[PDB]
């Protein structure tokens, strides 16, 4: 029964967050166990075979800067690379890759198979062990049970999932995988609140039945970019294009005619995920964009992006066979939806620990989210905190001002909506400083403090920081005058010629000028070879004022950030707060006064009364 | 908005008086003292000097007391200014104060907070400090619904909606540059910006004309037709206001009159007699009076002695009692005592005053006046309530000004989104909260983004 | 009241607040200080100390100021006790203070009274204290404060001194009848009189500009029932001032609203549609409306553009033109002009302004506001100025009458004694506002109107 | 509820029999559909990653001769090749290889996904459409049903199976693969025979916990042998050695035998202990694995287990593998009481051939015991009706010299061209080989030598019983000590055919004419 070795942390389910959690915990020098459903599925993409995007590449870059694997498994499994918002400001750009699938799976498995201090095991889990609000040990299916000082669940979408097509259903975690039924009941009994969600995916076409001779093409990019702050472009395999097509009125006619056969309509997020929703919500539009993308460079399956639905198979076939270039097409994998359980993130601390149980952590889909990049960060943070706890040290959690992960966690704790949580750039209030290129500049050091970064990254970061500081100082050490001997060209190709003492630092303050242009000049000598470091000086110079404003704004909320609120607080024992606000706070149970202030329905009067009450009970050392 | 903000607030109650108090407690207390008095007088000394302005003119003459911390009410740099209790001059002085950068108006009962957490106030009265704040906040919220109540609360709705539309079309093509939405990213965006600015001026010019605020505490007198409503209002005003006859429903349009009582302003509202209306005019007037009733502060339900001797307001008109808001204090007036002969005086009925008076002659008039003043009215009456709106709207035009100037350079949409978000954040202090999720919801509902 | 009797009164407006300040003055102040404080703090020192009850129990805590005379608001020994804006406790403290014999709640204006009784400032400056603690517009408040600075007293004193010098010259001439005729005919006396007349006329014109913003003026909206006058007033008000509908006789009661077109006061008065109706209430309303027209400074006419194209006043309704007294400015406004499609703007028919506009749509209200602003004598050309009072205008009129009579006597009868008497009487009338000659009855009547404790 | 288009042949289950059946049916020139659980598990080895050997090598060669798939995939997924009993005669010779699972799976998927006339659909089936004892299409789990003219069943070990571990078990087709429970229930209506069998696998140790400095290596033969007649040695991947470890008495106590630690991939960290299979619990498995040299402290990643399944004995199908009871439905694969991969690939190929013939309305062909090892296997299984799972051995083929694994092409590829299972490049190479062998044989038989020859001195020196009379090249070669290389290296018998395969064939024919 009981295994003869006690581990530090136990991860249950090696999906997209489980792998990150295991990697972080193991690299942080703690014996880690990884219990998984089945192997050879490590790194499987059950939906659109793409990585990155707007709001997702930021999370990927954070995971990389903290020492993750997501950004290193795509440099060797991606067949197309693009940069979104290339013409706009650097703070909003993104990188998106169409990724080969088998290469990604193999890379992830190989990376995770040779990790020191980490052990993997193939088994299911049918229960957990708890006594006195503590979680110690997990039970598998054969009978063997394990003991550990911390547990992390990353079940994803397998907690009693049901596959729906048309008006019929059958049990399934996904297309070809079994359901994790009993653990659903076992977690249900605990003092928790659980609900359900549903989402679908389209079919797969055969790439040798589509007449690509009359379809428009879409290519990648010249000098293609990279994801990790380590690799380069020599690691990418061969690239391939994408094929663009559209729909026509016949497809709309068929969809409307057969709309009766559907779980919805017949007898929901704020956008339109399916295609019948696309048509019904906006019935005047008579054209839609559809993408056909290869799932790899060794497979002849095509993923159609833009045509997800829930209609029966016949309507799927008719919709497929009513588009230019798809006159005679074959389907190898039908579309379908799945419904799965989830937990509301109002009973877990900001460190992704259940506020009620001790040692239990939550990450991935079960946190009411959706997307690959929304699970890797959660898994990384959960594993970091689990290792810190099992080692008997103080945990850690980022703030809304230093990582998109902080925004994600805070919103998932204090939102209360019902849509699956998707990350968007405008969804964060500190966009101007939470960029991509500077992710390491603001995170890697923390990892080195917690032992999440090895020596190669440390040396690279130290060299980059030295380059940045030297460039800043050197640019600060220049000066020009209107009568400068070489000032003729400077005034010629720069508007408003010099009228007094000048300087390159002040020279760049003009918006029209650039960095490389200023470098190409006798004064302001050749720029440094490592342009990755060079771009940082430009960004700093162009965003200094807004950065300073945001910084002094951030420093002022820190006292409310620090002021903590224990989960044992009973707001019914406070005088001067309305009934509705009391109910709201009792339901939410924030962690700090600021997080409560970010709730909707609580005004400054409530926080002032709460502060006065705190000072009366002595539950605060001071509030300054 | 750290705990180190220097705030400006009024200590003396609203109304008429010989002295008015403005106190400042914060880091910039010395800054404000030097800005207004052009110098710093002797600490804890009843110095004397007038209030000058930037132009050099004098806004008021009084006594100033500068109290450096910690020996002060809030144990910090606290400035006290004493002048003349004039609402207009007080508003002018407060407007002079607020233009200084980094300053803001205090919230309901903030000084209790500051003097409490600095341990400059005793600790026993936590339960009382928990109410001195809630009552002030509730009264402040109840106010400003008269600030935004006329046509003025019709141009701000336009401004907010226009800004929301502009943000929908400016922020969509930074987050979904892969759909077919035919964004307005072209130069016409700036054109659609211009009108928004041109809209704001209208709002800023809407409150510069119209009524005259007329601060005070409202009062309502109503009842069935021919119950003495006209006579009571005429007696209270001291001059003829409405016709006095026996014709049912003699008055059909609401009337407002102003009267002062020993320095405590009150406003008298006359309404048509409550009853079933068989006319468009009568029905609309009944609706208007009823709507004015809920917004009222103090009410005196008409109780005609001739009609009956019933004293309980619930028994006399249970439906009217039920319709009334709970918090609304109610007073009972037994009209027509001079004919009924019921003894004059003040009496209580089920916790509510029952008063018999002779309106036709003026008997018992003093007693009602005695109760009215003895009834009380904390703060935030009018002039101060509308200062918050004109301030929030003030520090959003400059946001748009410094955001539009960006377009003249390289077209970077992130800075434009930042400035528009800041402007809408400052505007949210007037209408309501507009979170980052509501914009996404509107964008979803407006376009076919889907997936 | 009695100066020797020490007085106490509450200063801050009633209600609740941070500070409720009591102001006490008299000869018992120091003794009352010991009874309530048992000590006399350093004068002009913001001393924090408790307040002592008769039994010795701590009454309250706050700020207590001791101001020995004459370096005080009234020049006597005045104790300024500042506690908290708790009306409940203030009642107990005031009762305790009144308990000590020799103390009494002074009548309103006493604080201005005694400080006036000690020649601290000009008498009219006392009224200047009022009219600023309760104003209506920012411009009015600023002008009242500027007057409180004491500018008007400067003009009055200059005029009185010039009149005194002229009186001295006239008396010197009169004392020598042989050369009195030569002195009068020299021309210096006539020049002095003409310059004094010019300066007095300028000051009276400025005073007329003064008190203009105290109330502004009264405009009466007169027209037939359902002409839209209620709608026009509602548009001018900017709110839901009255009830508007197609039912005839939409309004009966006289409606008064106080507004400000642009930094100016004014009272727009509505009325019931002029028609003969059996309703006694409607007849009374018509009576009231006809009563108010004479009072109003200006009048406007609203007539539907579609009903009749007549623009001349007689054609529209010959009855109203005859009934209304002449010498009153009148304007005709064409309501519902949009249906007529008439060009919108300012027009004059029969020498009277004619305006077209639609109340419901709101077009033409701006031109109406501009006409109301410009027609009434006023503008932003002159700032600071001075704010006056009805009594000031009456005194100025009497002084001007005296000066004119004196000049006429000098020109026609050459009566030196009569001219000197007229000049002295005019000087006394002019000084009446200064209080040197004004009797105590007027001072008391003016001071009584002030709020209690001021 | 019915697919818009019809099909010619239907194959159920893409296992080892299914891939061969589908490939054969598509190649012969019909329209076929392949129904499979998951596409990403096509070409999965659930046991020892080895192919060929004694008996299990002849079948692969015959399948390749008939233009198959398995050999051409093992040629690229094998990391170690050897010849067993290379000293003995060709009759009992054999070949073996170690397969990289990832490479073999990729090869199978890629090869099977690019076939004309073949369509693959991923939907677990649940029922068959039979009317009047005729097979037309079958229904799936999502409701949709297809219609076709012939069906081949290769369900395998997923029919009502349970996974056992230690002293407990749970239902399932495999470790992590659901079974098709309803499918077996439907077939039960017919009066048939039901049998059961159990199988298991050992654990999979972690390579990072074994000591690889105190163990003896084991390499393969240098001139790497190949399986396909149409391949070469340049297709093989990198070659790696195995390891030898010996048990201890404590293992038998807990329950000398040298054990092999077979690498389970060229880019993996798993190890396959060949000879530790059992049905013991995890504690017993750990204790046993901790009782061998170099494995004192090692961990198990994939715990072992044993499973049972259901099948119908191959006594109710015709020698063509077609259900006698039901027309249009064949039987082939694990569902016929057989194990291994070679034993099932040949059956799948034969079933696909027969199904395509029936669909096109022609006649099938059941191989013979005088011609094919696969025919011998099918005969021994079906005609006997035996419930015992046949295992291919060299012993059961008495016609050893003829039914070698060296000349499967000669006896089967020409026959295959008639049915259409053979392609043009094959045919051409085969004709060239046959012509070369015939020319060399005739030239050898047309050469004569007498003791008077100048080279007769060295001939007598190298040969016993020196020259005595007239001699020929073939007669000289028939001497036991004579060799082909020596015959070539002479003044007579000019340079021999450079085709090594033809040279070996001519040597075998000359020396085994008997």
């Amino acid at each position: 029964m009981f295994y003869p070795d006690p581990f530090d942390v136990i991860i249950i389910g090696g999906g997209h967050a489980g792998t990150e959690a295991a990697m972080a915990a193991a690299r942080m020098g703690q014996q880690t166990l990884l219990l998984t459903h089945n192997i050879d599925t490590l790194g499987q993409m059950s939906c659109n075979p793409a990585i990155g995007g707007i709001g997702k590449g930021h999370l990927v870059k954070e995971v990389d800067a903290l020492g993750g694997l997501m950004a290193k498994a795509i440099d060797q499994a991606g067949i197309q690379f693009r940069i979104l918002n290339a013409s706009k400001g650097p703070a909003v750009r993104a990188t998106r890759a169409q990724a080969d699938r088998v290469l990604y799976r193999q890379a992830v498995r190989t990376a995770l198979e040779n990790q020191p201090n980490l052990m993997i095991f193939q088994q299911a889990v049918e229960d957990l062990i708890v006594e006195n609000d503590r979680v110690v040990g997990a039970v598998t299916q054969m009978g063997l049970k394990f003991r550990a000082k911390a547990v992390v669940l990353t079940v994803g979408t397998f907690l009693d999932g049901k596959i729906h097509i048309g008006l019929d259903n059958y049990s399934g975690g996904r297309a070809g995988d079994p359901p994790s039924i009993p653990l659903s009941r076992r977690l249900r009994e605990l003092p928790l609140r659980v609900g359900r969600l549903k989402t679908g995916t389209p079919p797969r076409i055969d790439a040798r039945t589509i007449d690509f001779s009359v379809l428009a093409q879409q290519h990648g990019d010249n000098p293609m970019p990279v994801f990790s702050f380590m690799g380069n472009a020599s690691q990418h395999p061969q690239q391939v294009p994408c094929y663009i097509t559209h729909t026509n009125e016949k497809t709309h006619d068929v969809i409307r005619s057969n709309l009766d056969r559907s779980p919805m309509y017949a007898g929901g997020p704020r956008y339109c995920p399916s295609i019948e929703d696309k048509v019904m919500r906006f019935a005047d539009r008579n054209q839609h964009q559809i993408f056909l993308e290869p799932e790899g460079l060794t497979s002849n399956e095509i993923y159609p992006n833009g045509i997800s639905t829930s209609l029966p198979f016949d309507v799927q076939m008719q919709i497929v066979r009513s588009m230019q270039g798809m006159e005679n097409a074959k389907i190898v994998r039908p579309g379908y939806a799945i419904e799965y359980d989830f937990f509301d993130p109002r009973d877990l601390k900001p460190t992704l620990e259940s506020k009620f149980i001790q040692g239990l952590f939550f990450a991935g889909q079960i946190n009411g989210t959706t997307g690959y990049e929304e699970a890797a960060a959660q898994g990384l943070l959960a594993g970091l905190n689990a290792a810190r706890l099992s080692a008997d040290k103080e945990g850690w959690a980022p703030a809304r001002s230093q990582a998109y992960l902080g925004v994600l966690v805070d919103d998932l704790c204090t939102l209360g909506t019902k849509e699956p949580y998707r990350m968007f750039t405008s969804r964060a209030e500190y966009r101007l400083m939470l960029r991509e290129d500077n992710a390491d500049l603001r995170l890697t050091e923390i990892g080195r403090e917690l032992g999440l970064v090895d020596d190669e990254r440390w040396a690279r970061f130290n060299e980059k920081l030295e380059n940045i500081e030297r460039e800043r100082q050197r640019l600060k050490s220049t000066w020009v005058t209107p009568s400068a001997e070489a000032a003729a060209e400077v005034n010629a190709h720069l508007t408003a010629p010099l009228s007094r003492e000048a300087s390159g630092e002040d020279l760049l303050r003009r918006p029209e000028m650039t960095y490389e242009k200023l470098t190409t000049l006798t004064p302001f000598a050749p720029a440094l070879t490592d342009e990755q470091a060079a771009e940082q000086v430009e960004i700093q110079v162009k965003y200094e004022g807004y950065i300073a404003r945001q910084q002094d704004e951030i420093e002022k909320q820190l006292r409310n950030e620090n002021t903590l609120l224990p989960a044992t607080l009973d707001y019914r024992q406070v005088s001067g707060l309305s009934n509705e606000v009391i109910a709201k706070l009792n339901d939410h149970k924030p962690a700090s006064i600021g997080q409560a202030s970010r709730i909707s329905g609580v005004t400054p009067a409530a926080i002032s009364i709460l502060l006065v009450w705190l000072k009366k009970q002595g539950m605060l050392r001071r509030s300054a | 908005m750290s705990d180190n903000d220097t705030i400006v607030a009024q200590a003396t109650p609203p109304g008429r008086g010989g002295v008015g108090i403005l106190r400042i407690s914060g880091f910039k207390a010395r800054e404000v003292a030097e800005t207004v008095l052009g110098k710093l007088p002797k600490p804890r000394y009843a110095d004397y000097l007038p209030f000058k302005d930037a132009d050099g003119s004098v806004l008021d003459q009084g006594i100033a007391l500068w109290f450096p911390g910690p020996n002060s009410f809030t144990g910090e740099d606290v400035l006290e200014l004493q002048g003349h209790g004039g609402p207009v001059i007080l508003d002018l002085l407060l407007k002079r104060i607020l233009t200084i950068p980094g300053l803001r108006i205090a919230r309901p009962g903030e000084f209790s907070e500051r003097a409490f957490l600095n341990d400059k106030l005793d600790l026993a009265q936590a339960e009382a400090i928990a109410d001195l704040i809630d009552a002030s906040s509730e009264q402040a919220a109840r106010s400003a619904l008269n600030s935004l109540q006329g046509a003025f609360s019709a141009r701000v709705n336009h401004l907010v909606e226009a800004l929301t539309h502009l943000r929908i079309y400016v922020e969509a093509a930074i987050d979904f540059p892969d759909e077919e939405i035919d964004f307005l990213s072209d130069g016409k965006i700036e054109a659609q910006l211009n009108d928004v600015i041109a809209d704001l001026d209208a709002v800023r010019a809407e409150a510069r004309q119209g009524s005259l605020l007329r601060e005070g505490m409202k009062v309502v007198i109503a009842g069935r037709p021919n119950a003495g409503k006209s006579s009571l209002l005429n007696a209270l005003a001291g001059r003829e206001a409405a016709i006095v006859t026996d014709i049912a429903g003699t008055t059909r349009d609401v009337l407002r009159e102003h009267i002062h009582i020993d320095g405590m302003p009150l406003h008298i509202i006359d309404t048509a007699g409550l009853r079933e209306a068989s006319d468009e005019v009568e029905r609309i007037g009944i609706e208007r009076a009823w709507q004015e009733i809920e917004q009222a502060d103090r009410v005196l339900f008409m109780v005609d002695g001739t009609t009956t001797d019933a004293v309980d307001p619930a028994e006399i008109w249970p439906e009217f009692i039920a319709r009334l808001p709970a918090k609304l204090p109610i007073t009972v007036v037994r009209n027509k005592a001079d004919i009924t002969g019921e003894t004059l005086g003040m009496s209580e009925v089920n916790g509510h005053a029952l008063i018999r008076l002779s309106a036709r002659t003026g008997e018992g008039v003093d007693v009602l006046r005695n109760h009215l003043k003895q009834s009380m009215t904390n703060m935030e009456g009018g002039f101060l309530a509308r200062r918050r709106h004109l301030q929030a709207l003030e520090q959003a035009a400059e946001h748009l000004q410094q955001g539009k100037a960006q377009l003249l350079g390289a077209w970077a949409g992130e800075l434009l989104a930042e400035e528009l978000r800041l402007a809408q954040q400052n505007l949210s202090e007037i209408t309501g909260e507009f979170t980052s999720d509501d914009l996404l919801g509107r964008i979803f509902s407006s376009f076919c983004i889907g997936k």
